RNA sequence: CGGGCCCCGAACGGCGGCCCGACAAUAAAAACAAAUGGAGUAAGAAUGAUCAGAA
């Protein structure tokens, strides 16, 4: 077995009293990605947060409100680390990474982009950064599973209504091309299409009850992973939990078992 | 002979460098622009000077019409 | 093999191919080979014979 | 060249209702109408061409003797 | 050429020793050559549905034989 | 071709070799014979295998 | 072979011995350097050699500029 | 023997037509079928006893405006039926388009905009065009061959005008546009009459209002028989009459052995 | 009689809308509506053709009419 | 009932006006109406066959009829 | 006894103008919200006035489950 | 009538994915809400009303 | 009525095969459990109720006589 | 030992001569966390002025 977990929990307190401690304490996994904790590495050394069974690692932006990402494991990863060179990245702590043996996995975390026209730029600078980087990841022989909320839907099969979303940050034309080239140009690929090429699966929908009655979902989470473990896609799922994070829990086996 | 029409075509997205979009029967989209081909290889000219076999291309979508 | 396909093309029935990829194509048959079938559907999306598994027509021929 | 072919002639003259898989695993069905070096015609409701290097295997509905 | 498989294949039907071809696709189909020939083996399963080589992948007898 | 070179100094050698199948799934076991057509491991089972659907040979050992 | 493209490609690849990243259909990558090729395989020396098959070469592209 | 003849010639307002007598030249020459084109007046105008031709059936559809467009035709026996517009703006609020369906052939009037006179006629014929090449694409597949019989306005090689020099900016031999008839020509299988019988050179419809041009020959083939692959086999000829200018263009003619039938 | 149906027809009628006809199978119908009546609707162009009321699927006036 | 598919018809039976009728299915039919009823219609073709008017969607004449 | 379940719904799906997809049996697919309707004759509003008759219409999908 | 109320009111009792195949050949598979003699709705995406004379074939998944 | 009711109680207590034929011209196949008087239900491993609106051509694979 | 090179038979085989198997040398890469699941997954063109298809 091999599962991995993505809750953008968009505050590990809210999490908390939501329930989703004991979900995931309950939910049997291999890695466990939330984003968006909110808080600092300090707050995040509260034995709540503490899963038993699972390893503690968490980096936190230079403001706590500003984002912040955790990462739980099973297993002691050979080592943690975090940032890319980038401002927008180091400054803030969206990426942590572990390393496994043959595959490490990282926490990837994009900002929203939809609050305002500032964050729209730092969404698209954050995109050419992180391409190249990734370009400079291409030979690289250890393979990556980069589980984060890319905060963009490669395809319409992954948000109805596409023709209002159009001009909407999130579908809009260079995000969904930048992705496109992630994803082909570069051979990586998806666990979830692959297995399941089934639409009407999306993770963050708006809070409102309304929406959440018909359903206005957008797909903001995938499971990049290099084209290495491609081959090894058990099943993915979305299930619908009831408002307990606003990205819902992405889960994704894989046939390729891990080791120390 | 076998590329009576293959070849044709080629050269003319060639020729023309019209930016295509190579799917290949794993389902990768390989967007670039022909730079050369031949027999059975194709030279696709990108961020990385690509090489795809024409056995494992399953279509071609040029992005203009030609 | 060659009268089936030739008489799809000049017919202009419309043809539904299956890939071996199981891809849906759509559209009208332009042109044919030994290793290419010129699908002409909005742009050229030339496809491969090799990669073909099934030819769909919408009515009997 | 000695067991292809005739094997299927006889499903085509029976008109034996055969059962085809593609190499992806897709299940088809329908009469073999005529064969091909290269290709067959599968008629179910709407005759589809199928392609030989794509198919997997070819079960008979039904056991067929040969000659 | 070709000098390697018939024997191989003439002496797993001979026998009719219990053959499990596992297909590009990861499907088993356990049952016994009934024939074999260029592009075609034949199965003996309750239908003896006829298989394409360029689909087949691998040959394995559950019980190990003797060249 | 190359490939016979390759595959009679395995079968001399007896290396153990993981053959990678166009799937994917690895196979392993020693390489008895081989011809154009197929190869006959010797595995357990020895499995025999035709040669329009290899990916890759090596072996375990240098 | 009429036009052999492949044929110059590949002895560029092979003389000045640059890191290749011959990708897979079934998804793998397998790094490594040509040392050499003919019709059906291509040997790839990273520690052990590799007898990758032509025909489940999906592309090929070098980690390394090569002029021609 | 079994023969049918029509006619189209841009009037660009019927009344100056009927002022010089263009019926009776009209009413004169034997014909089967009449394409006027840009009436620049209303329905009833033609429906008037003095427009309208002895013996023919007459249809007329204009624009919002009388005086801005409009197409008209007569045909001398009662056509199975008749339609007009495309679904498009650019020619249901003009009256750019008009079709008479008989058998097969379906007389069909077309009128592209000039795009001479200001920038937002450009713009109305580049949208025009794309609209027209969609359709056509997405017609192309259909049984029932057609006969665009329109007035285009655009000049598709040099043999259709000399001088192309200073032409290039002029309109008629725009790029755009040029392209466009070049596309839907070749690429979708499409012909004309004309330059398959005769590839015949300073034969020109269109020429400008100064005398000199005229005197000159400065003129131009805006008129073309854009007709379905299916019917140009059956083209026998076409002339050009080089009477005096009753408008902006030339009375086109052209003969098939094709016998029509209701 | 009808609640709509009748009315619409009426108003389609006095002031002679062009209306396009659509058949269920597909084709379309150019011309005013001449007359109309139960099972039948009259249609006024070249040729005073007559429509069934039972094959129209969708009645369309070029200009948006309001009973 | 009928108000107006029956003068319609009686006068076409009478003045034999050639109508062609266009049925539901595509295929064409060419005949006069000998005689009619409410369901089925009597041709005046060689084979003079009965259509159905559940199967029938226009009647267009070949010369209009008051 | 006839409207005793489509009437009611029709009109709460008209009242809430929820955007519509109807469908057509002979497969086109037209969009818009319906302002009135009847018993054997439905009309939609939309950029083009249109009337869709009971009988060709297969499906009638509306944008939001209504209750 | 006398058979179709009662198995069509089964059809739901027991909560039979019920699909239904349209006159053209398009295949819909919905939970029925409610039936009528003219309406019949399935549950999909949405609240897709089904007319009773454009239904062919009414084939239950058990 | 005379000839519909005798016809299908033969059909039903002689449990012939038939292949009901669709409007569309698709040709299915199963034995019949029991019919009404605007519908059929069709059982083909599982039962299948089958709309007479729906059905051109009832043609029964064994030769019935009527009662 | 086995790869690259030329040499020779009749697009197709193969044999001798050899060289190398550690690049007579990247004006420089903001950085290589370290080199068999398996008897088989295919929901609806906003509408050809009108499609008969054979030993």
């Amino acid at each position: 077995a091999m599962r991995i977990i993505s809750v953008n929990v968009n505050g590990i307190q809210a999490a908390a009293e939501r329930g989703l401690l004991s979900w995931l304490q309950a939910q049997n996994a291999d890695v466990i990605c939330l984003q968006d904790t909110r808080a600092s590495a300090f707050d995040l050394d509260d034995p709540s947060f503490q899963l038993d069974g699972y390893f503690l690692y968490a980096c936190d932006a230079e403001l706590p409100e500003q984002g912040g990402v955790a990462l739980y494991s099973r297993l002691q990863p050979k080592a943690v680390i975090s940032g890319l060179g980038f401002e927008t990245a180091d400054r803030y702590g969206r990426y942590l990474q572990a390393d496994f043996d043959k595959v490490s996995i990282a926490t990837l975390l994009l900002p929203s982009g939809q609050s305002g026209d500032e964050s729209l730029n730092q969404k698209f600078k954050f995109m050419d950064d992180f391409t190249h980087y990734l370009s400079k990841q291409r030979r690289k022989r250890r393979e990556y599973i980069y589980c984060g909320s890319l905060y963009v839907a490669h395809q319409k099969m992954d948000v109805k209504n596409w023709r209002e979303c159009q001009q909407m940050p999130g579908f809009l034309a260079p995000e969904r091309a930048w992705l496109d080239e992630v994803f082909g140009n570069l051979g990586y690929a998806d666990a979830l299409r692959e297995v399941s090429r089934e639409g009407d699966q999306f993770s963050w929908w708006p809070d409102s009850e309304q929406a959440e009655m018909l359903n206005l979902g957008w797909r903001f989470d995938y499971q990049v992973l290099t084209p290495g473990l491609r081959r090894f896609v058990r099943n993915a799922k979305l299930p619908r939990q009831p408002r307990f994070s606003q990205h819902a829990p992405l889960i994704v086996d894989y046939d390729w078992q891990l080791s120390i | 002979k076998g590329h009576s029409l293959q070849d044709p075509y080629l050269n003319t997205l060639r020729k023309e460098r019209v930016p295509v979009s190579i799917y290949l029967v794993n389902g990768i989209k390989l967007q670039g622009q022909i730079e050369s081909f031949d027999q059975f290889v194709i030279l696709l000219k990108n961020t990385v000077s690509q090489m795809v076999y024409k056995h494992a291309i399953s279509t071609v979508v040029p992005s203009r019409p030609v």
